[PDB]
């Protein structure tokens, strides 16, 4: 779980030493980031339903076949659309967790680790999720430090996918 | 060696597994085999996700830029190793895990705990890992080009206390060293402090009483101090470890694991009593004579 | 060699070096350049003090009394050459210095060490030195008018391949000299007729990544090993270790009785 | 391992729920207290050696049988091990203070310390006495009003005190 | 490794001297450039997969001999190794940009890379061409004006260019 | 060299991943601290001579036997006094380096590592150097963030020596 | 390593084309020879100890300087190492015969062997003479017409002789 506080103590603990000014500066950086991260999480949470639905519809528009082709991995039927909305909701919710935590640790532990085996086994293309993340980027309406931090997590998920 | 009890224990898969050596001018299959063996043994049979693989260390080992020993050192010094074994564990458990991963054996005595805890506290985790790997024991057993492996069999500088403690640290082939009953607790803290041994209880596949673990307190001691006197006339006394006691239910059953010293003449009756309470016999050891 | 191998091996200046020939009716600066080139190459790129200059020999060269080969011989026989290459050096090191300075190459065979050792023992330093300058090799490569130059990095006729590799043991770079008593690097290589791996310029460095220790420095330990533990697969071994494990690696090599041949920064 | 943010994250992920507004404001209250938390960590770290040595000296003064010949703190190596443990307890208390969560203190330092001390005959109650001395010397160092911006650090002092009591209770 | 601050510190320690006023002022100037440096690191990182993939596609499009059968990028393992190498070079370039010093890139990545490539037959010139493709791709991403405070990033673009050219020179 | 930036890169490199928002916050915290560290270094440098001389006098006052007892390890003569002032100057100079670097990395690499072997071999009391560092703490005249970061490095040296 | 099939495969993949009819027919001819190949491997293996020991005795009888005090085969450890070396050479020759390609004998046994013997003072010429003695004994074993279906094994014997001479050439 990579966050500034956790990483700082882990570096110190592996060295078996008390926290020095280096770890304190890490905490100061976390403190500078934290408020923008928390209100970005709030803004994403309040707009979560429309963002997830819009991201799913964006994937359907760019990849129409996912709504016409019959298959377990496609969203042609109602359950496929539910799986897709739930997956994008997973991505959005875990991004907020990254925003409140201050690092990619929630994405790493909950979503990124093993996602390649998921997509290979269940025949889900990472390109679909890339477009969902791209829609979330373009429509979250965040600004300043909030947008920067949120887009870094969204780009982290995209870079892991592609 | 271990022949009759190899399958009962988890020793049988390692009996026909030869040590993984990277020969000079190795092939690409050889490099990959070493990578797989190091991941399995240094990381203690944890599943390694693709995002957790040390791509650079693998590349360097493949290229010959580093040896098997240096790759083992890089894996053991990685943040991957530290999240799995360092950051959430009491340092005595970290030492237990280091001995199992880097040396393939259990700690022998409290002196090893003293050395490694002092070295960790004075110079850090990386220096501690180096002492495991730059040790004379590592060089004579694995050297530079051999992946560390479990040393179940008797060797030159062994103590039989290490053989018993091996099965406190190793819990079967399909077990992952972070998926064991004691979880993050040190398995040998009491044992190394008191220079004592526990009866070997095999893994869950072949041993019905595999789940037996003594409690914090109120444990029956190993030997029968007093002889046959509390049991009237008796020939020999035996310590029986029993697990999964549930049938009478609480409050009649408080601890599901219980060790009892019983005479030879009551062994039959003891077995029936264990059967009624639904328990499983973990081990039976001579307690007298 | 071509540029792509030359930069890696650090021999670009040697490759682009032009032989210097003292022609007839040469001007004063041409003789100055020839004298400077001879001092640079015969004395192995030392800072030559003006008090160590051969004033009479260079006067005879200037006045056309002697040839370039004679001036090279006078420098080679001079007490300055003796002091810095002979009087404080072992004989094998001394003759590899002679081969580098006078013929511009590394020794090819142990017989060439057997030669110039008996020759010294029978006929003294002067006869032994005159062997190189009066040799057939000196005549076709340099003649009477060309300053000797290093030739070990280029393919020569009647040359052994080892010469090229052994060249990097006697030529350590453009900014190097043969100044410090030192033992030859080619002793075991010549005696047992082997070749050592070339680690010159950028050839010695190896990948580090995260495997190097705290200061990101790897060291290459070339050792000779036998069975004293685990099976030994090769007599020659190379070990790449970080600085933090250098003492431990050295000590375990020592307790196995393995002979360390070379340690270099990688 | 968890810090103050990742603790709430892990609880929320297990329920599949976004952090509520109340949870977000609690975290915003935590980061508003962040400078005071950094000061307390810095003040304990800067006086770590003095805290450990003074607490050990006071402990051996009030418990002479620890250092009598044959006592648990007698011989140099056992004295050194006692001094090492005191400093280790202190370090993980500062770690727990820094992260805002006790998981590092529990996982690294406390889980198994009682079992180790019982197995060796280390008097856990005397260790708890030493930890309490470290507590009392560190809280007033954190609470020292000189050379710092004035404010109310009662919450962080109570949190640090809780880590110290938790360490004292895990060993006693 | 060094960062932009410790490089000056190591030179001073070798000299046994305190940092002069100009060196401290130069360090203050690069502190004032820190926000822009973090943006460049963030922008290259956020586009790393695209940078590597587009640069690789362009490299094989302009050098089809690499991907023809028998070519050095032919077969999925060598093709994967080439892509990984691209990501490794780019990642160490971001490390160097973050630190403000090429020491991490030179010591951990570039040192001995040319020897490895020569020994394997990896064509260093085409690796240099690929790094050159990642070069303007990343430089245009750092210089994209949209969605950022406007300001002059000419110094950081030149510095990142130097790290990229340093990597390209080492492989070739 | 333990600095926020180098350690952030090192942790990221062992996992083989790009710098995420966690490392960026480490950089942000370093930026927040760096100007105060630079003025702290400038003030210590400008006052270095009086600080070193004053620290040396404080040690000579606290331990008068060092200025009046013969022996190589003491400062009873000019040679010993020069060595003492040089050592305290070494301490002060490496402390300024730490303020510039943003961590205890200069002190660890140049001074702290091996100092106990030095003091034992040459029979030098670490209490002497503790008193010198205490004088520097009490007399550097820094305030705020500059004072806190400088006192952290000075206390780090004190804790190492004790 | 390679066998006879994979060597042709690797060449074809480098050239990036399907195996032609001639190569497929050549491999079919190899398959027809396979039973005799297995026979020869089994015959040498069954007489491995006799081949090694007799050759060593023959080598030491005609080269007494090896076993005289001070000789490189004198003392028990060096004699055991010498016998181990004869055994190693024979075993890897059987490996090369079994695969149908010389890669295993070259890659795992012969490469660096000359440099090993020179570095430790092992006389490579004497190792070559022992290898020649094992070759004649083993080929007599392979060509023995008793208790086997008669056929022409000249091709596999020539192939085996080539592996043996490759070993004898590599040592000296
Ligand atoms: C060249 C690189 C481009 C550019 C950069 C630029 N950025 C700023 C200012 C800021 N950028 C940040 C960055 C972040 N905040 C976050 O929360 C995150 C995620 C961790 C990042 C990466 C910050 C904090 C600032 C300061 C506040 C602000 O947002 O304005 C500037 C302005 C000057 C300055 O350096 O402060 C500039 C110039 N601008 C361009 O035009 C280039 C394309
Ligand atoms: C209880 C803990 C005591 C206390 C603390 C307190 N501190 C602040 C504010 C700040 N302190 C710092 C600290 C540092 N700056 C540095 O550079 C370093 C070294 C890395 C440190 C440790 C900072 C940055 C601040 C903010 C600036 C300021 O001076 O205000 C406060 C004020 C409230 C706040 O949270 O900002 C308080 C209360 N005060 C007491 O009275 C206790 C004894
Ligand atoms: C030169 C090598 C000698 C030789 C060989 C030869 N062998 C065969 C045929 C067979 N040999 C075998 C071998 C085995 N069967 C087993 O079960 C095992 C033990 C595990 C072995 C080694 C087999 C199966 C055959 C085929 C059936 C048969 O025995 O006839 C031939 C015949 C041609 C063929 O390739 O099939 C030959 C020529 N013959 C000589 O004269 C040489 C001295
Ligand atoms: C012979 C009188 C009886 C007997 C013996 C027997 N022992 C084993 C196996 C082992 N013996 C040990 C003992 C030690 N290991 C040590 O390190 C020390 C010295 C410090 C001792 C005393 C161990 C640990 C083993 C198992 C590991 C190994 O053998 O390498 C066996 C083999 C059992 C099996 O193969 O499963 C045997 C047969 N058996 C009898 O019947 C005799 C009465
Ligand atoms: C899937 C149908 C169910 C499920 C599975 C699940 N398993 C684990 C973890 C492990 N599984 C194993 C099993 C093996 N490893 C081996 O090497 C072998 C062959 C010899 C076997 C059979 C091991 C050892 C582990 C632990 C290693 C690890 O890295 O976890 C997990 C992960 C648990 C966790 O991450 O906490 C899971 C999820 N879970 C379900 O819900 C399904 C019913
Ligand atoms: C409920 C939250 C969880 C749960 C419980 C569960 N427990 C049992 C069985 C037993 N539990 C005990 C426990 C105790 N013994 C003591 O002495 C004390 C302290 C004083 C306690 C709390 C015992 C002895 C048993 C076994 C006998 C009995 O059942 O009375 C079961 C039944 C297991 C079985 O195999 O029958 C269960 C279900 N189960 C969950 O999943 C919850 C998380
Ligand atoms: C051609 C099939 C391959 C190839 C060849 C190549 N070789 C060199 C350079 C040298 N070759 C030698 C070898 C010898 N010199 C000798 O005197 C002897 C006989 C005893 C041998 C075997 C040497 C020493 C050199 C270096 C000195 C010199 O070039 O004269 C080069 C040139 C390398 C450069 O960078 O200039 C080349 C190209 N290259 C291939 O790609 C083919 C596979
Ligand atoms: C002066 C700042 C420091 C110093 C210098 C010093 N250098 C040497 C010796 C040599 N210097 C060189 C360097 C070159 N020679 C070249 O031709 C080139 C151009 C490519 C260079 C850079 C060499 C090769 C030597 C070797 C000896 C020689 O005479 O050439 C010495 C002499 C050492 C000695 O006499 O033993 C000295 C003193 N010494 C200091 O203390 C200064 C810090
Ligand atoms: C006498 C030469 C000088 C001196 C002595 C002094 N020592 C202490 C305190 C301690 N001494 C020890 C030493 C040992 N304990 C052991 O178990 C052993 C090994 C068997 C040794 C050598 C220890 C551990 C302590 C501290 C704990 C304790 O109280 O015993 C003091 C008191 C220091 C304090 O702060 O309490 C003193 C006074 N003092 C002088 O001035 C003499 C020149
Ligand atoms: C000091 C206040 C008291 C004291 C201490 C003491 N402890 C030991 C021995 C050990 N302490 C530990 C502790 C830890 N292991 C870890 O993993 C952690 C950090 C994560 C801790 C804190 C361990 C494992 C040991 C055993 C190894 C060792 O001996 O160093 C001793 C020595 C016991 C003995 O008899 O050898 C002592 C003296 N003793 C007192 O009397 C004080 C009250
Ligand atoms: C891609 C643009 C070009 C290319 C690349 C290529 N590289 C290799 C092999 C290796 N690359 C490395 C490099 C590193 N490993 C590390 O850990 C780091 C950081 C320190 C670096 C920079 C190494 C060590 C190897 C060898 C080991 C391995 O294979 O992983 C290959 C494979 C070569 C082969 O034959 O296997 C390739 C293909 N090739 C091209 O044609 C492109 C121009
Ligand atoms: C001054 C507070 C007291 C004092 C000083 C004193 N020191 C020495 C000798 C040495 N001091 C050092 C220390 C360092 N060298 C370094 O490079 C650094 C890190 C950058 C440090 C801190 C060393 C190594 C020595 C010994 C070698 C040397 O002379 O440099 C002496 C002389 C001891 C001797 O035996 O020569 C003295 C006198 N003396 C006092 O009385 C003061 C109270
Ligand atoms: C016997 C015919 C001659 C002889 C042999 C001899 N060899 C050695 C030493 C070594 N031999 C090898 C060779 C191999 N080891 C391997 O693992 C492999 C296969 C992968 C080979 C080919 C090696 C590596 C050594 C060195 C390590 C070791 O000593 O075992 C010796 C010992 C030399 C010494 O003094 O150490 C000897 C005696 N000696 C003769 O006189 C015969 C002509």
């Amino acid at each position: 779980m990579k966050t500034p506080l956790t990483e700082a103590v882990s570096t110190a603990d592996s060295q078996g030493r008390f926290l020095s000014s280096t770890e304190l500066q890490i905490a100061f950086g976390r403190l500078r980031q934290a408020n923008a991260g928390l209100q970005a999480a709030k803004a994403l949470t309040d707009n979560a339903q429309s963002l997830v639905n819009g991201a799913a519809q964006a994937v359907y528009n760019k990849f129409p076949y996912t709504t016409q082709t019959q298959g377990n991995n496609f969203a042609a039927d109602q359950r496929g659309k539910d799986k897709c909305a739930r997956d994008i909701g997973y991505y959005l919710r875990i991004v907020t967790y990254c925003l409140v935590a201050g690092g990619t640790g929630p994405l790493d532990e909950y979503l990124i680790a093993g996602i390649d085996e998921i997509n290979r086994t269940f025949d889900l293309s990472p390109s679909w999720y890339v477009e969902a993340l791209k829609y979330i980027k373009a429509n979250h309406g965040l600004s300043g430090d909030a947008r920067d931090e949120a887009n870094s997590y969204l780009d982290y998920a995209i870079n892991a996918l592609s | 060696a271990i022949t009759t009890a190899a399958s009962r224990l988890g020793v049988a898969p390692y009996n026909e597994s030869r040590p993984v050596e990277l020969r000079p001018d190795f092939s690409l299959d050889d490099a990959k085999m070493v990578i797989r063996a190091v991941y399995r043994q240094v990381l203690g049979n944890d599943y390694i996700m693709d995002s957790e693989r040390l791509k650079g260390a693998e590349s360097l080992l493949t290229n010959g830029s580093i040896s098997v020993r240096e790759f083992v050192r890089t894996v053991a010094k990685s943040e991957l190793y530290k999240k799995k074994f360092l950051y959430n564990n009491f340092q005595t458990r970290v030492i237990e895990l280091n001995y199992k991963h880097l040396l393939g054996r259990a700690p022998f005595s409290e002196d090893e705990v003293i050395f490694h805890l002092d070295l960790y506290e004075n110079q850090g985790f990386d220096a501690d890992i180096d002492s495991y790997i730059d040790s004379v024991e590592y060089q004579e057993n694995f050297g530079e080009n051999i992946v560390p492996y479990y040393r179940f069999n008797n060797q030159v500088g062994d103590r039989t206390v290490g053989f018993t403690r091996m099965f406190r640290l190793y819990r079967g082939y399909a077990n992952s060293d972070r998926s064991q009953l004691e979880r993050s607790s040190s398995r040998l803290a009491t044992e190394l402090g008191q220079n004592t041994v526990s009866a070997i209880v095999g893994p869950s596949g072949s041993n019905a009483g595999w789940a037996y673990r003594p409690s914090r307190a109120g444990n029956t001691p190993a030997k029968a101090l007093g002889g046959t006197v509390p049991f009237g006339q008796a020939s020999k006394l035996f310590r029986v470890e029993i697990t999964a006691i549930s049938a009478p239910g609480y409050p009649k059953v408080r601890r599901s694991n219980k060790a009892v010293i019983v005479p030879f003449e009551q062994l039959n009756q003891t077995l029936q009593q264990i059967n009624r309470l639904g328990g499983k016999v973990a081990s039976i050891t001579p307690a007298s004579l | 060699t071509s540029l792509v191998s030359a930069q890696r091996l650090g021999i670009v200046a040697v490759d682009e070096a032009i032989p210097l020939e003292l022609r007839s009716r040469s001007t004063e600066e041409e003789v100055d350049a020839v004298i400077l080139a001879v001092y640079r190459q015969v004395l192995g790129n030392d800072h030559l003090m003006s008090q160590e200059r051969l004033t009479s020999a260079e006067s005879l060269l200037r006045g056309r009394e002697i040839s370039v080969r004679d001036f090279v011989r006078a420098v080679a026989l001079s007490e300055v050459y003796r002091q810095k290459f002979f009087h404080s050096n072992p004989q094998n090191r001394f003759i590899e210095l002679n081969y580098k300075h006078l013929l511009g190459r590394a020794p090819y065979d142990q017989s060439e060490i057997a030669f110039h050792t008996d020759l010294y023992h029978q006929g003294g330093y002067e006869a032994e030195i005159n062997s190189y300058i009066d040799s057939v090799e000196y005549t076709e490569n340099f003649g009477d008018w060309v300053v000797p130059y290093f030739r070990g990095f280029a393919t020569q006729r009647n040359q052994k391949t080892v010469g090229f590799s052994r060249s990097f043991q006697v030529y350590r770079g453009y900014a190097t000299s043969d100044r410090s008593g030192s033992r030859s690097r080619l002793t075991r290589e010549l005696a047992r007729n082997t070749a050592s791996p070339v680690y010159a310029g950028s050839t010695a460095e190896s990948l580090r990544g995260t495997s190097a220790g705290s200061r990101n420095q790897m060291y290459r330990l070339q050792v000779i090993q036998g069975a004293a533990g685990t099976r030994v697969r090769r007599g020659k071994a190379e070990y790449l270790v970080s600085y933090d494990n250098l003492s431990a690696k050295l000590q375990q090599i020592n307790r196995q009785g393995d002979t360390v041949t070379m340690i270099s920064l990688a | 391992m968890f810090d103050v943010f990742t603790r709430v994250v892990s609880q929320a992920d297990a329920r599949g729920e976004y952090l509520s507004g109340s949870q977000l404001d609690a975290l915003s209250a935590t980061v508003a207290e962040g400078n005071k938390r950094i000061d307390s960590v810095n003040r304990i770290t800067g006086n770590a050696s003095a805290i450990v040595s003074n607490a050990a000296r006071a402990l051996f003064a009030e418990q002479p049988q620890l250092i009598q010949p044959g006592g648990n703190a007698y011989t140099s190596r056992r004295m050194a091990a006692c001094l090492r443990d005191m400093e280790i307890i202190l370090r993980y208390v500062t770690y727990a203070t820094f992260t805002g969560d006790a998981s590092v203190l529990e996982d690294r330092c406390l889980n198994g310390l009682r079992e180790t001390y019982v197995a060796l005959g280390v008097p856990g109650a005397s260790v708890a006495a030493g930890v309490q001395k470290m507590k009392e010397a560190a809280l007033d160092i954190v609470n020292d009003p000189n050379g710092i911006t004035r404010g109310d650090c009662s919450a962080i002092v109570a949190e640090i005190a809780g880590y110290f009591d938790r360490a004292a209770a895990a060993v006693a």
